[PDB]
RNA sequence: GGUGACCACGGGUGACGGGGAAUCAGGGUUCGAUUCCGGAGAGGGAGCCUGAGAAACGGCUACCACAUCCAAGGAAGGCAGCA
RNA sequence: AAUGAGUCCACUUUAAAUCCUUUAACGAGGAUCCAUUGGAGGGCAAGUCUGGUGCCAGCAGCCGCGGUAAUUCCAGCUCCAA
RNA sequence: GUCUCCGUAGUGUAGCGGUUAUCACGUUCGCCUAACACGCGAAAGGUCCUCGGUUCGAAACCGGGCGGAAACACCA
């Protein structure tokens, strides 16, 4: 019949347990250190790092010389450093178990441009995102979640279209600016 | 193209209004001749053979076996100037409601009255459903009328002129207090049974000669109805304003679902957008337009259509609710209206706490006065005492109406169709008016 | 016109169909998916050809402006542009009319000859009286 | 069902063909021709997957119209014609042409040769039979028949075929260390020489196959087909000669590639 | 008594004032009451809760959203 | 039936109806979070109390 | 003669089979009417013509159950296709 | 100062449209362009606040609350979770 | 739409063209107990579904409409 996909998966996975007072604060600090909107992407990126080390440690109970141990490897080893988490020397299956979520989630957009001092505030980084105020190489993102990698990390800059690079001002500015030149010869 | 207009045919009990109607269609060619051919040998088998041209219309069962009409027919054909659709009322007295239904959906009337010796006399009385007929149609929006003197082979001697003389004099006398003028209206002298001058001058009546009828509009002169039913001014027709439907009826026909029937007073129905349904707050849209099985783009004001709606069950809209665009102004529920009606008859007196039914735009309900506001004089509007106490024959009075159960009117300010009611109690119509102002829910 | 630029990838010759197919990206960089009778016409300079015989279509424009992406037809002749292009892209440029009727009347048409055998005369008259 | 089947779902599609999900439901499905289906391209993919010629099913229709498209020799109007294995597919109009022949990952891929050697086609000899009179046919792994063979051709061996004639211009025996490629299964597309027949009665045979890098691999006797002489393969092999690489070496391969191009 | 299969049962009416909102002969939508058809509480012997009334939401009743179809 | 159906609805017709007070519109999403992370984590209290609830009725 | 406690035979299934889905230490427990493959059916049965291929039903014949038109003499049906 | 959600020009898309992406002119100070659904005895995060009701109404998946000073019902306020 | 029956304290429901009352209740209520239980003491409770017509005045005599219960038909 159709020729739809339907290949969907969740990003996510809820906590077991609900209200526990050591987790409710712990996901509030990185809430409120990177400013998230939700628990969900909090939750999201744990999903993450736990695939991740599901898939490390499959690999390590696997013999050593396994070619799939071995390609599989390099390879999860490979983007970990591309994005930029784990050390260029740190090329070990044992390290990536060591891996947290804090480093993970500074890789994103958000806290990178906040970083960079393109925005005053982690929570000034992520309006200033929606508001397709920056970008990353020649593109535009207004995406908070976008995770940069080692190369891209420099070219992060304001987009030529906002009000910060180029010209052409906000229309509050230009609202502003037609009633001064209104009210007066 | 044809102009759309609406024609009752309305008079006395067993008057043969059906028949006379029945014997039109066929002249005029509504359907073939073998079908009348079947509906004699039925008729002359269970035993009434003189209601053969009736059976046409009366296709109910019980009508048939009990000789009586009681539901409206509605059934169609062409005239040679425009398009012409017809509707049967029972015109009975426990059925009186049922011509009110037919007759707010009416454009113009057609009053036969029996020339018969006995059929006459019982027309004319107290309990004389003629009397009231007219006065129902001038309050329902029909400003056209046609007489016409049924069954002269009946009287004795047969064709005596004279006697189709007194009889249209007699109705004009009370037209005359009525409202209509004995000039605009038209007289013509038919056969129930006979068959005569319907199409064609009769043979049999060398002493008719033509009647005449000057209006506003020009003059006109003819010998048939054919004559007065191409003759009669078309009315006007707010297409402008918003479109409003008051439901006649509502049929589930197998594959199509539900389909309400009712004629469009304003604005233009086509199939395409969202209406809503006042007493019951129904939002759906409009399937498809027919009428007389016949399928349309637009539905022009004063069409007897029957459109189609989604998603919505036969119990959920009965006849009597109003039906109108939801992009324009919708109609909604009415808790209370301020109407303004004068008293016809009533052997005793109104205070506060009398329930009398209102008829209007289809729908038939007892309301109650909840405080008499104000009297005022039979005419011109003008105030002349204050502090109403009780209410007798031949005053008008505003009053402030709740109705119990839902209902939905408009002000006869904005909408003529829909300001016209009845009212009535005793089987009798106690009072007459229009609404002036009304509350929204 | 001030800054609008044209850059051609993808390119290659075909006398398959007597044409030579390309993938361009626009450069609006402030302005609107330029419209593609001006790229059109830009593409023709770039190839000296009569833009007239020039085809482009699938113009998809980045997200944040700038660039678009659109593919590119173009033709040694009109008259084999005529002859093996489709009839969309053809009306496009208006070199190609389809004043037809709905295809729902079409089946109806077509239903309606099937009730009626043989007879020429009332087999074209079929549509006729229900019209 | 009540009979034959004219219709293929595109996830149903074999997988060398390289289809995508989201174009439309169905597939090609090949006409019934010299080619299985599960083995065969349909020229309509061949002109637009391959070469991107035609970009949708109507305008591959108009060049097979035209008839420059000469498959074997012969013009094939049909859009959906299985081409096969090692079928020289000859377009004239544009000078270019192709021996269909796997490649390293057991897919077809675009071989452009040159004239002179498309005037010759190899073929796998499967039935030998004598017809009437005294009569020796020979069928091909095409549905191609001849008459008259040299006697000292047996069962799966290769018959060297020019085009035009259809004659045997020379052949190839089976026998040990012979240069073959393999057509089906896993080791479909390996180019190697032949170790090892080793035979079941009953059964399928199985033969073992070294490569040039000294990788041994086996594979049943129908998925043979010997396309050199000893070591000398006969046709011009395609870009990885016919040689298998593991996940290892593709990828430091792409980065070597990169690096460079880089 | 339940339109299909006719059988009879009690349903109970989870809430303040919304045995009023109930009248006689109307469909109500009735839910099992928890814990898979065992009594829940201290009513005894009643495994079902009312849901919806006259097709409009007990809860949109009881917090006025929306009223009796009067 | 015993018949002691007529008290339905009995208390919440006897409550009195007080209306809520306005208020202004309350921060919603990584607002709601910024306003919770800076109440609860980035603020030193000297008054004593034994680390009292959010909801402290003092 | 053949089959059966290594469960024949019979009955039930809210049983179309499978690829697969949910849950997820490991082992498992449920679910697969549903887009891919295979089967079955076209209201229930039965019987056939043509054709390479049908026991076909957007083919025919008959019966059963529903049901349409009729001038009552007859005639025409199969949405578990899209709406 | 910045912005979209909305109106809305054109382009683009498309068989023709629509939507998306582009891009004009408007478009935010209760930025009233107004976030909801369930809870606050324990399990289980959150009140031993105030006003009503008084084994009644009702709540309560389970323990249990309510018979006049209800941390549990009906409300207000305030907190909690997503 | 046609018709048929029913409708009276909150139920259980007498009634006379001059009176809607009683009754088992149901409740409020003094009556005892911390609270009960148990029993003891009076009440309130009605547009006679609603609107009228007839009558000197009707709940009932009649007519209407409303709702519940019974059927009968209703195909642009
Ligand atoms: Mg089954
Ligand atoms: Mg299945
Ligand atoms: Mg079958
Ligand atoms: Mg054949
Ligand atoms: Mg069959
Ligand atoms: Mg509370």
């Amino acid at each position: 019949p159709v020729a739809r996909s339907w290949v969907c998966r969740k990003t996510y996975v809820t906590p077991r347990r609900p209200f526990e007072k050591s987790r409710l604060d712990q996901e509030l600090k990185l809430i409120g250190e990177y400013g998230l909107r939700n628990k969900r992407e909090v939750w999201r990126v744990k999903f993450t790092l736990a695939k991740i080390r599901k898939a490390a440690r499959e690999l390590l109970t696997l013999d050593e010389k396994d070619p799939r141990r071995l390609f599989e490897g390099n390879a999860l080893l490979r983007r970990l450093v591309r994005i930029g988490v784990l050390d260029e020397g740190k090329m070990k299956l044992d390290y990536i178990l060591g891996l947290k979520i804090e480093d993970f989630l500074e890789r994103r957009l958000q806290t990178q441009v906040f970083k960079l001092g393109l925005a005053k505030s982690i929570h000034h980084a992520r309006v200033l995102i929606r508001q397709r105020h920056i970008r990353v190489r020649k593109q535009v993102v207004n995406i908070p979640s976008f995770i940069v990698r080692l190369d891209s990390q420099k070219h992060i800059d304001f987009s030529l279209r906002s009000p910060y690079g180029g010209g052409r001002p906000g229309r509050v500015k230009r609202k502003n600016a037609k009633k001064g030149q209104g009210g007066a010869g | 193209e044809k102009t759309h207009i609406n024609i009752v045919v309305i008079g006395h009990v067993d008057s043969g209004k059906s028949t006379t109607t029945g014997h039109l269609i066929y002249k005029c060619g509504g359907i073939d001749k073998r079908t009348i051919e079947k509906f004699e040998k039925e008729a002359a088998e269970m035993g009434k053979g003189s209601f053969k041209y009736a059976w046409v219309l009366d296709k109910l069962k019980a009508e048939r076996e009990r000789g009586i009409t009681i539901d409206i027919s509605l059934w169609k054909f062409e005239t040679s100037k425009y398009y012409v659709t017809i509707i049967d009322a029972p015109g009975h007295r426990d059925f009186i409601k049922n011509m009110i239904t037919g007759t707010s959906q009416a454009d113009c009337a057609v009053l036969i009255v029996a020339a018969g010796v006995g059929e006459f006399e019982a027309g004319i009385s107290k309990n004389g459903q003629t009397r009231e007929h007219a006065l129902l149609a001038y309050t329902l929006g029909v400003k056209q009328l046609i007489v016409g003197v049924n069954k002269m082979d009946s009287t004795e001697p047969p064709y005596s002129q004279k006697r189709y003389e007194e009889i249209v004099k007699e109705v004009s006398t009370y037209i005359k207090k009525i409202g209509y003028n004995p000039d605009t209206v038209a007289f013509v002298p038919i056969s129930g049974w006979n068959g005569d001058n319907m199409l064609e001058p009769s043979a049999n009546m060398p002493w008719f000669k033509g009647w005449k009828v000057t209006r506003k509009d020009g003059n006109a002169s003819g010998t048939t109805l054919l004559e007065a039913l191409d003759c009669i001014l078309p009315p006007t027709r707010p297409t402008d304003k918003p479109l409003r439907l008051p439901l006649q009826d509502v049929y589930k026909i197998g594959g199509i679902g539900t389909v309400p029937v009712g004629r469009v007073e304003t604005g233009v129905l086509k199939p395409g957008m969202v209406v809503t349904f006042a007493p019951v707050n129904v939002t759906t849209e409009v399937k498809s337009v027919e009428m007389h099985h016949e399928a349309l783009s637009e539905a022009l004001p004063g069409d007897n259509v029957g459109f189609n709606v989604k998603n919505v069950s036969v119990k959920d809209v009965r006849r009597g609710n109003v039906a109108g665009d939801s992009k324009n102004d919708p109609p909604m529920e009415a808790a209370g209206f301020t109407a303004q009606v004068i008293i016809l008859n009533h052997p005793g007196q109104i205070s506060a706490g009398y329930a009398p039914v209102l008829d209007c735009h289809t729908a038939h309900i007892a309301c109650k006065f909840a405080e008499l506001k104000e009297k005022i004089d039979r005419r011109s509007g003008k105030k002349l005492e204050d502090g109403p106490k009780f209410l007798k024959s031949g005053d008008a009075a505003i009053v402030d109406m709740v109705p119990g159960k839902p209902m939905c009117v408009e002000s006869f300010s904005d909408y003529p169709p829909l300001g016209r009611f009845a009212v009535r109690d005793m089987r009798q119509t106690v009072a007459v008016g229009v609404i002036k102002a009304v509350d929204k829910k | 016109n001030d800054t609008v630029t044209i850059r051609t990838r993808k390119f290659m010759t075909n006398r398959l169909l007597q044409r030579k197919q390309m993938v361009i990206d626009v450069l609006h960089p402030g302005k609107a998916t330029v419209p593609k009778t001006e790229i059109r016409e830009k593409l023709a300079k770039m190839y000296k050809t009569t833009p007239d015989v020039i085809f482009v279509f699938g113009f998809r424009t980045h997200f944040g402006g700038g660039k678009t992406t659109g593919f590119g037809m173009i033709y040694d002749s009109l008259d084999y542009a005529k002859k093996n292009e489709p009839k969309h892209r053809l009306a496009r440029h208006g070199l190609y009319e389809k004043k037809k009727t709905s295809r729902k009347q079409r089946k109806e048409r077509k239903n309606r000859m099937k009730k009626v055998r043989g007879t020429a005369k009332a087999n074209v008259g079929a549509g006729k009286k229900p019209k | 069902a009540r009979g034959p089947k004219k219709h293929l779902k595109r996830v149903a599609a074999p997988k060398h063909w390289m289809l995508d999900k989201l174009t439309g439901v169905f597939a090609p499905r090949p006409s019934t021709g010299p080619h299985k289906l599960r083995e065969c391209l349909p020229l309509i993919i061949f002109l637009r997957n391959r070469l991107k010629y035609a970009l949708t099913g109507d305008e591959v229709k108009k060049i097979c119209m035209q008839r420059f498209i000469k498959i074997d020799g012969k013009v094939r109007t049909d859009i959906t014609y299985p081409a096969g294995f090692m079928d020289v597919i000859s377009i004239d109009k544009t000078g270019e042409n192709f021996r269909l022949i796997y490649d390293t990952k057991g897919r077809f891929a675009v071989h452009r040769i040159t004239p002179e050697e498309a005037k010759y086609k190899l073929c796998k000899v499967r039935k030998i039979f004598v017809g009437t009179k005294g009569i020796p046919h020979l069928v091909t792994h095409d549905a191609r028949t001849i008459r008259y063979p040299d006697p000292l051709i047996k069962v799966n061996d290769t018959i060297q075929i020019d085009l035009e004639t259809g004659k045997i211009t020379d052949f190839i025996k089976f026998d040990t260390g012979n240069l073959c490629m393999v057509t089906g299964g896993a080791n479909l597309g390996r180019i190697g020489v032949i170790t090892n027949r080793e035979r079941h009665p009953g059964s399928f045979d199985v033969v073992h196959v070294k490569d040039a890098n000294g990788n041994s691999f086996a594979t049943r006797l129908s998925n043979i087909f010997v396309i050199g002489k000893g070591n000398k393969p006969w046709i011009s092999l395609p870009r990885g000669k016919g040689i298998r690489l593991t996940i290892a070496e593709e990828r430091d391969k792409r980065l070597a590639a990169k690096q460079s191009s880089g | 008594q339940l339109i299909k299969n006719g059988k009879k049962i009690t349903a109970f009416v989870p809430n303040d004032g919304c045995l009023n909102f109930i009248e006689e002969n109307d469909e109500v939508l009735v839910a099992g009451f928890g814990r898979k058809g065992h009594a829940v509480g201290d009513i005894p012997g009643v495994r079902f809760k009312v849901v919806k009334v006259a097709n409009v939401s007990l809860l949109a009743l009881y917090k006025g959203k929306k009223e009796r179809p009067r | 039936v015993h018949g002691s159906l007529a008290r339905a609805g009995k208390v919440r017709g006897q409550t009195p109806k007080v209306a809520k007070q306005e208020k202004k519109k309350k921060k919603t999403g990584r607002a709601k979070r910024r306003m919770q992370y800076n109440r609860r984590f980035v603020n030193v209290v000297p008054t004593f109390g034994k680390k009292k609830g959010p909801n402290a009725n003092s």
